[PDB]
């Protein structure tokens, strides 16, 4: 039981910590699609990039 | 920083195409002639001297 | 996650020692190539009569 | 919780998208894995070559 | 989100796997003699000669 309350505040605590930043996490996965995305793009528009 | 990263890529993604493409073609004529620039950078010096 | 600390530390070490520099490198040039772009159509002509 | 039950709503409903979303592309969670590997590792060899 | 965020970081992961496989030799070579010649133009007597 000691561990159960131990692991369900602390669990509270790192929650309330990562959601402080809750602008920038909210867009994480549509972030990194889009970065994702634009990487394939520019290695895929640029064939001649290994010639130059 | 992923953020970031997509907006430096969209909006320069064009110009970065552009600027490959008319890097090849200045670069070709100095790979065809890179003994000749050798050449004129190893000469120069003396001839400025 | 090994390879992620890895790389993450020496991407850090990278981007930290030279980042600042490419900052004020990309912020110092916008005169300059506003320069080269003003005379720009000077520019063949110059190198094919000195040819 | 019974205060929060429309918290704990929420979330269980949050819960059985997102795992929802993760099963639905199993292969790709694993080959995402299997690349995740050698990729980081590939990338630290580059950088620290122009370290 | 969680979909798409799993299949374009596979994408990518892939992408930048050949990329780097194809590209990183040359490219840290060209980086290289870009910084060599670059600190031996940017020497003290170079310097004060540009």
């Amino acid at each position: 039981s000691t561990q159960v309350n131990q692991l369900l505040v602390n669990a509270q605590t790192l929650l309330a910590a990562v959601n402080e930043r809750g602008r920038s996490v909210s867009l994480l996965l549509e972030r990194v699609s889009s970065v994702s995305r634009q990487v394939e793009g520019f290695v895929d528009e640029n064939p001649n990039l290994n010639h130059v | 920083a992923a953020g970031s990263l997509a907006d430096l890529l969209s909006d320069n993604r064009p110009l970065l195409k552009d600027t490959i493409g008319y890097l090849d073609v200045i670069q070709a004529p100095l790979v065809e002639q890179k003994q000749e620039v050798s050449d004129i950078l190893v000469q120069m010096p003396q001839a400025l001297k | 996650l090994v390879a992620a600390v890895g790389f993450g530390n020496t991407g850090g070490d990278i981007f930290e020692r030279g980042g600042p520099y490419l900052v004020r490198g990309a912020q110092d040039l916008l005169p300059t190539s506003a320069l080269l772009d003003e005379y720009s159509p000077a520019l063949f002509c110059t190198i094919r009569n000195y040819h | 919780q019974v205060n929060s039950g429309d918290a704990i709503q929420r979330w269980a409903a949050n819960l059985n998208t997102l795992a929802a979303q993760s099963a639905q592309n199993d292969e790709a969670l694993r080959s995402g894995l299997q690349q995740a590997a050698p990729t980081a590792d590939q990338l630290n060899a580059v950088f620290s070559d122009v370290r | 989100e969680l979909a798409n965020a799993l299949q374009d970081l596979n994408r990518v992961l892939k992408t930048t796997r050949e990329f780097l496989d194809r590209n990183g030799g040359v490219l840290t070579h060209d980086i290289d003699n870009l910084e060599q010649v670059t600190t031996a133009i940017l020497q003290p007597e170079p310097r004060d000669g540009l």
